[PDB]
């Protein structure tokens, strides 16, 4: 009970490292959606300059 | 009508590869969200074990 | 203990999904990263050209 | 005149994509065959337990 407890806390705090830890990706995702978007546009309207 | 079906090939090429490159790279993550899965789940078996 | 482990592959459950929204996110970031090799490599070209 | 410079256009692009679908598809051959042994290695573990 005791090493199943101490597994929970582990288990928790890896879900919980993981969930925070997917905060942390929305900005690198959040980032390249509007770099893409800014790299997109800049190299669509290079084509009609 | 020529330097169009090349363009019209070559356009497919420059579609394709923007739209597999998407779906090689997500394929590529895939492995990694099972791997990082399963060995999240791993653990509580090691744990276990 | 017998309950613990049953509650164990339940609180596993939530490692998983919490790690498989943090391995989404770099799903979508693998996939931008690489459209932003194609956009960010090719503005090179666009000034050169 | 306009189909050169589009033609032209999507020539880098369609060489830049390949490319890079390079970089991306060798890395999961990597990942697949770790995310896929990776199973096998938490099913080790329960026919251990």
């Amino acid at each position: 009970v005791t090493k199943l407890q101490v597994e929970l806390d582990n288990v928790t705090g890896l879900l919980s490292q993981s969930d925070s830890k997917s905060s942390k990706l929305t900005k690198d995702f959040s980032a390249l959606e509007s770099q893409l978007q800014d790299t997109q546009e800049l190299l669509q309207e290079e084509n009609r300059q | 009508i020529i330097l169009e079906d090349q363009n019209c090939k070559l356009a497919k090429e420059k579609k394709l590869l923007e739209d597999r490159i998407a779906e090689f790279t997500t394929n590529l993550t895939e492995e990694e969200e099972k791997s990082k899965s399963l060995a999240k789940l791993k653990n509580k078996h090691e744990a276990m074990i």
